[PDB]
């Protein structure tokens, strides 16, 4: 229909009023912006001038009527926090929004047996009122008709679920920074959407008031600096750091020497003019890296200054430290897709769903008055449309996979325009894919850019156990990767200093024999290390402290490790080497941002120990290789041996589906159980690997030899036929033979496993132990299962006294 | 604005929007009514006379509405009344069935996987040929055991002994397709030297050009809406008004003897119950006129293949063409005045008795 | 096989007036035999064959009496497969006459033949592996 | 329970599990079940010098989850660090 858009009259005898009317309001009542002009007949060349006093106030009053449903009041503090009204998400609203922005993800479409999610872009619908109320205050003065939306961003808070229909959301908004620039005034706003009292996501919106501003007393800025790292090498560095007045450590006697420090600071500044600051405040915590790679706060950065030309703290950290960057670029971008998209023919539906009733998108006269190329489409519509594209393609239409999305509006877009967006996988960040996109219009002009953070597909990391340890394992990564080098070098240094041998040497060269020489002071210290270690055991409920290396006494000048074809096969050297290979590989993966934060993990035999060090970081590298070497040596002395390091026991892999197509596991578990019972020796099943296809038995190498023969006789009626020998094993691992050690082993681990180095959040629901094939949980049911299978007294002390601990 | 689209092909919406059921249901009804009109007009007959020449009528899913509406016609004045009834029913079927289960984008990985294996674009209806109903039901059960209740699939169209169609969510049908291609031999496999009993069964599958799971549990919630709407729109079919047998698509029974509302039964058959085409077609007739869309790829050719060797002739009234095999007629055969207008298909039991 | 039947149809089409006797036999016949079922290829190709009036349809491979051929003469055989009746034009009997008085089979050979019991059609395929009904399958040169 | 008491209990549990693991059988069957069905997993990454557990998981999938994987449309990916570097690091060759 036809309605009055503009009226022109004489509001006075000398004042012309042009009342520009917007009809598409929230209430349906039209809103008028009165533009006032002076008519001066004396100046015949230009009799009409514009009345500037309060023009910005009139424009803001119009936009307040259009956008904010609260009483008009422009006198509130920008430094304060704006609180938004509670929002109830409904299926109708999600439907309307998704249809307006052209998002056809099934997660948002109502379906039976599935609650419907709301799209990430719905956060603007939720928090637009609070976000846009930030640019109104009279201290942040500007022409709203020249307001430009520079960029918008969404950021899911880690561990927060996506919005869903039925949620009640609360919005809070604060201005992060408002600074005057020569081309105008930038206002950066941060909104926080909270569900049930917990925050869900953060919205960052950057606005631009084009013009010339010099009211620097109203301006301020806040920047989260990149984290800076410093390796304190020499006493010179300590002295210089202690000279800086801002560098404050709580423990004045802390030893910075050979320590890695990280500084994470924030700078709050006010301005006196374009070039100079009127106040500078840099602050934050100082943290120190630990042997377990966990950083702990040791002090606070604290710099406060008045008039200044810069921040000295950031300059010092830039020049002396290095900046840690979370994002890690792939060596080559991986193209995902190039897609076609189109702008709607009317901007009204998006305005109505989003509440963004800016006239420039719908009203021709307002857009002409603003000198725009037309009724430009909302930038936020374009952002939502491109995010729908990215979600469909980059995230394979799995909505929850998209955790972050930021866009920059580099140019305006008119309705009925063909857009072409190109999507690329460029890097990783904290286990999430980094997607860049760039949208061009028909003229081939970039109109929109941004990035996205897509979570990886659900992942499980699985760590291999003892097996065929090959010469040179992990050495290519050792040559190329810096994290691998760190792991291997720390371990090799510890081994050289403590036991006079290099594990790297054993991996690289695999010597048949290795002699340790106890000459000199260092030799004597190494000999003492060898002498100390023991193999405690429980006999009939009594400790029996043996000594490993009975040949080594205070008159020994050397000791020789022996083998047949190479010591890399020996247990004490194979276990630490495999642990290091796996830890190094995982550290390299972590250093490239490839480890999902929710990745569950497990390890097969030895792998379990390595997996905990890699994902849980329960012990430092030096402790890890130390305990594995102690355990490996214990195994050598658990079984009687001979020269070249051999044993009477052994292990074989069994394929029950090879003796007969109808030989169930419970049948094999029956035969082996009886064979040992019907023969009085030790033999059992140690590894259930593949259903009815892979079982490993451990025991006497003679007894195992009968087991294969018997099954070979079973397979004759209704290597080996069904029993291949697992090379590299020389002890009955996972057998009741080793039950005595479990007591000393527990004491040795309870010693070495530091109480404070175990983070439940790193284990709960992620770690699946081999003892109980159930994800780790600190619950009575878990401890009950542990006690059930393998009775342990401390466990049931936890059980029987649970009420005491739970409270 | 169908008139605008017909006038200017350049400004006709794209194929996918046309194919959406709220469009294609009434449009296909209109196509069928228009073909019925041309036949009558050319034969210098009124709709009532042409219907009186028919021993009976029936339809394949959506076509049942057109069948009953045609059975309603009496003269050129009441023909528009019947047409309004039919297209009203179809329009509301399309609208409510699209509202109940609207189509949503499929992950592009699945699209790529389906294309790379000589398979079509997934849709809510899968056509499986050269397999018994028991085998297809076996595969359907296997697939459905792993799926929740709301995503289960089912057989919708029992077109023939070896011709079946499964309706359900495109994702579930894709999973079923994965199972099927894990159990299908390559077409270019030679088994002439292998014993027949041990031969690996060969078959084919493809996705139909449709955009809704007809005859499926998913559209069940729309039945009450459709029934409640038709009573308001003043659409109803009376058994007295129908004057030729119209066969129900579930049991092939005559709709005129139905005790309840014929419109309710028609909508139930379209959206919920499966089509047992062989059961519906058990009538005895010499000639069958196919007005439905598809031409040589329509329901007439399927019915001809089902009924081969029983002395039944199929004429596809919708298209003009020449059949080299000459086993079924085209539009011309309906109007030919020579003997060429009367062609009898072979009845083996009688010819080679 | 099916392709052979198509070739026969093409021959008959090239000479529409010349009579062609399509002697169809399954893999269950005596002597040299194939791997084909006796019924499925006919159920597939009967219509195509009857498109051509000059083809005469003979059925063989497994017949020895009027009782077991009459269903094929009347076409009632194909109804068990849920098909319309498909009558045939004639039958051939190879094995059935090998113990006829005028054949040159040796008397002990005739007794050996008669002593074979044979097997029903659903089990004829069990000659590729072991004797069944006194008959087995072996490979030629 | 309090975070400190929770950490104490977790430490006790972890020490007990590690202590008893080497003297009790390794239930890789239940673990493969857990992380292939109870969590599902589109990528299983084996950290080791050879594809042992990768082969184990591939066999388990082939023998216990063909129909379930097909029905639920999972594009599972079994990768071993030793042989599958490109897919682990997203470095496909040009
Ligand atoms: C002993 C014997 C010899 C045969 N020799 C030939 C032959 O030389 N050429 C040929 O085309 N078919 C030959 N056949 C196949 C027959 O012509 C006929 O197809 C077959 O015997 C019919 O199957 P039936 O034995 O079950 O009755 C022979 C069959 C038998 C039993």
């Amino acid at each position: 229909e036809l309605k009055p858009t503009v009226i022109l009259k004489l509001l006075k005898e000398n004042i012309i009023q042009m009342e520009m009317i917007e009809n598409r309001t929230m209430d349906g009542k039209p809103v008028s912006l009165p533009l006032l002009y002076n008519f001066n007949p004396d100046n015949g060349f230009a009799p009409i001038s514009e009345v500037m006093e309060d023009r910005n106030q009139r424009i803001k009053e119009m936009y307040w009527k259009l956008w904010i449903d609260e009483p008009f009041n422009l006198d509130f503090d920008p430094r304060d926090v704006i609180k938004g009204k509670d929002f109830e998400i409904t299926a109708k609203e999600v439907y309307d929004f998704t249809h307006a922005v052209g998002n056809n993800c099934e997660d948002f479409v109502s379906r039976p047996d599935r609650t419907m999610l709301a799209p990430m872009d719905f956060a603007i619908v939720v928090g637009w009122r609070a976000i846009i109320k930030a640019i109104f205050p009279n201290t942040v003065d500007g022409d709203l008709l020249k307001l430009v939306h520079l960029s918008n961003g969404y950021k899911m808070i880690p561990g927060a679920k996506p919005l869903q229909v039925g949620d009640v959301v609360s919005t809070t908004a604060v201005i992060e920074s408002v600074v005057n620039q020569p081309t105008g005034k930038i206002v950066d706003v941060v909104g926080t959407l909270s569900r049930n009292g917990k925050p869900v996501m953060e919205v960052t919106s950057s606005f631009f008031y084009r013009g010339n501003y010099t009211d620097f007393e109203n301006t301020f800025q806040k920047t989260v600096e990149p984290v800076y790292q410093m390796h304190i090498k020499t006493s010179k560095d300590i002295a210089v750091l202690r000279s800086k007045e801002w560098f404050q450590l709580d423990d004045e006697d802390f030893d910075l020497l050979n320590k890695t420090l990280t500084f994470e600071t924030e700078t709050e500044v006010t301005f006196k003019n374009a070039n100079i600051f009127s106040s500078v405040k840099c602050f934050g915590p100082i943290k120190v890296e630990l042997p377990t790679k966990e950083t702990v706060e040791i002090g606070i950065v604290d710099y406060e200054a008045g008039a200044s030309h810069g921040n000295p703290v950031v300059d010092f950290l830039k020049r002396n430290g290095s900046t840690l960057e979370q994002k890690v670029n792939l060596e080559n971008p991986i193209p995902i897709a190039v897609l076609d998209s189109y702008t709607p023919s009317t901007n009204e539906p998006y305005a109505r769903v989003s509440g963004d009733l800016n006239p420039i998108h719908v009203s021709r006269h307002f857009a002409s008055y603003a000198n725009l190329p037309g009724t430009i489409t909302h930038g936020m519509f374009s952002s939502a449309s491109v995010r729908a594209l990215i979600e469909n393609w980059a995230a394979d239409s799995v909505s929850s996979r998209v955790r972050g999305y930021t866009c920059q509006f580099v140019d305006m877009v008119l309705p009925n325009t063909a857009l072409k967006t190109s999507i690329q996988h460029v890097g990783m960040i904290n286990g999430r894919k980094l997607i860049k996109f760039e949208t061009r219009n028909e003229d081939d002009v970039v109109v929109l850019t941004g990035e996205a953070e897509i979570e990886q597909p659900v992942t499980t990391f699985v760590f291999t156990g003892q097996g065929s340890q090959e010469q040179g394992m992990g050495m290519d990564l050792y040559k190329t990767s810096k994290a691998a080098q760190d792991v291997w070098n720390r371990a090799d240094n510890h081994f050289k200093d403590t036991y006079g041998f290099s594990i790297l040497d054993i991996v690289i060269n695999n010597p048949v024999n290795l002699t340790i020489h106890f000459g000199g002071e260092k030799g004597k210290r190494i000999r003492e290390n060898y002498s100390a270690m023991i193999f405690e055991t429980i006999v009939d409920g009594k400790l029996k402290t043996e000594k490993i290396f009975k040949e080594i006494n205070e008159h020994s000048t050397s000791y020789t490790f022996r083998s047949e074809k190479g010591l890399l096969s020996a247990t004490q050297f194979t276990q630490p080497a495999l642990t290091l290979m796996e830890k190094a590989a995982f550290e390299d993966l972590k250093s490239k941002g490839l480890i999902p934060a929710d990745a569950t993990f497990a390890g097969h035999s030895l792998g379990e120990y390595a997996a905990l060090a890699s994902l849980a970081d329960v012990m430092s590298i030096e402790s890890l290789v130390e305990v594995v070497f102690y355990r490996g040596m214990t195994m050598q002395v658990a079984v009687p041996r001979d020269e070249l390091g051999r044993s009477n026991y052994g292990m074989i892999a069994i394929n029950p589906g090879r003796v007969a197509a109808s030989f169930s596991q419970e049948a094999l578990q029956y035969v082996v159980e009886r064979v040992g019972k019907r023969t009085g020796w030790l033999v059992e099943i140690v590894n259930y690997n593949v259903e009815n296809q892979q079982y490993v038995a451990a025991g006497d190498l003679r007894a195992l030899d009968t087991v294969t023969n018997v099954l070979n006789f079973i397979k004759l009626q209704k290597r080996g036929f069904a029993c291949i020998p697992l090379v590299g094993i020389s002890v009955p691992f996972h057998s009741t033979y080793l039950m005595n050690g479990v007591k000393p082993f527990k004491s040795f681990l309870k010693k070495n496993i530091i109480k404070e180095n175990v983070k439940v959040a790193r284990l709960a629901g992620k770690y699946i132990p081999n003892l109980t094939a159930k994800p780790f949980q600190v619950t009575k049911e878990y401890f009950q299962d542990v006690y059930d299978l393998t009775g342990s007294e401390p466990i049931k002390e936890i059980i029987d006294n649970w009420e005491k601990y739970e409270q | 604005n169908i008139l605008e689209w017909l006038e200017n092909p350049s400004n006709t919406p794209d194929k996918d929007y046309l194919l959406s059921i709220p469009i294609s249901c009434p449009l296909i009804g209109v196509i069928q009514l228009a073909h019925y009109v041309v036949t009558a007009k050319l034969l210098g007959f009124t709709p009532g006379e042409l219907r009186s020449y028919l021993k009976g009528a029936t339809g394949h899913s959506q076509g049942l509405v057109t069948a009953v509406a045609i059975a309603e016609t009496d003269s050129w004045e009441s023909f528009f009344v019947s047409v309004r009834k039919a297209i009203t029913v179809l329009f509301f079927i399309g609208v409510r069935c699209y509202e109940a289960y609207p189509n949503t984008s499929l992950p592009p990985s699945i699209l790529e996987d389906s294309l790379e294996n000589n398979e079509g674009v997934p849709s809510p209806m899968l056509s499986i040929s050269n397999l018994t109903q028991e085998q297809v039901q076996d595969y359907v059960n296997k697939t459905n055991s792993h799926l929740p209740a709301g995503k289960q699939v089912e057989i919708s169209l029992v077109n023939g002994a070896k011709n079946l169609v499964v309706s359900g969510p495109p994702q579930s049908l894709y999973g079923l397709n994965l199972t099927l291609r894990k159990a299908k031999a390559p077409s270019g496999l030679d088994q002439s030297r292998i014993p027949f009993s041990e031969r690996k069964l060969k078959f084919s599958n493809r996705f139909l050009p449709v955009a809704s799971p007809f005859h499926s549990h998913l559209l069940v919630p729309a039945s009450d809406l459709i029934n409640k709407d038709l009573v308001k729109n003043n659409v109803s079919f009376n058994a007295k008004d129908i004057q030729i047998p119209v066969y129900d698509t579930f049991d092939g029974s005559d709709l005129r003897v139905l005790s309840g509302s014929i419109s309710e039964r028609i909508v139930d058959c379209i959206i919920r119950l499966p089509v047992k085409w062989e059961t519906t077609t058990q009538f005895k007739a010499t000639h069958i006129l196919d007005f439905g869309p598809g031409g040589a790829s329509g329901l007439g050719v399927l019915t001809h293949r089902n009924k081969d060797g029983t002395g039944v002739r199929v004429i596809v009234a919708g298209t003009l063409d020449i059949n080299p095999d000459d086993d079924y007629g085209f539009k011309q055969e309906i109007f030919d005045v020579t003997s060429n207008g009367l062609k009898k298909n072979p009845n083996w039991l009688e010819e080679y008795h | 096989s099916i392709d052979a039947i198509s070739q026969v149809i093409n021959i008959a089409k090239a000479h529409p007036n010349f009579p062609i006797a399509l002697q169809w036999t399954g893999g269950r016949g005596g002597g040299h035999h194939s791997f084909e079922d006796a019924h499925t290829p006919m159920l597939q190709m009967y219509s195509k064959i009857r498109r051509h009036p000059n083809i005469m349809l003979i059925f063989g491979s497994g017949f020895g009496s009027a009782d077991d051929t009459y269903p094929y003469l009347t076409g009632e055989w194909s109804t068990k497969f849920d098909y319309p009746p498909m009558p045939f034009d004639g039958f051939l009997f190879g094995s059935r006459v090998m113990i006829a008085k005028e054949v040159k089979t040796s008397p002990d050979a005739k007794k050996c033949i008669a002593a074979c019991t044979g097997v029903p059609d659903d089990k004829w395929e069990q000659t590729y592996k072991k004797p069944t009904g006194g008959i087995v399958t072996v490979r030629s040169e | 329970m309090k975070p400190e008491v929770e950490q104490e209990l977790a430490h006790i549990l972890l020490t007990e599990l590690l202590a008893y693991q080497f003297a009790s059988p390794v239930r890789w069957i239940e673990t493969q079940d857990v992380f292939l069905k109870d969590f599902n997993t589109e990528r299983v990454v084996e950290i080791g010098p050879s594809p042992t557990l990768a082969g184990m998981a591939q066999r388990t999938l082939k023998n216990k989850y063909e129909s379930y994987d097909a029905a639920l449309s999972l594009h599972r990916e079994i990768l071993c660090y030793s042989k599958d570097a490109k897919e682990i690091y997203y470095t496909p060759d040009p």
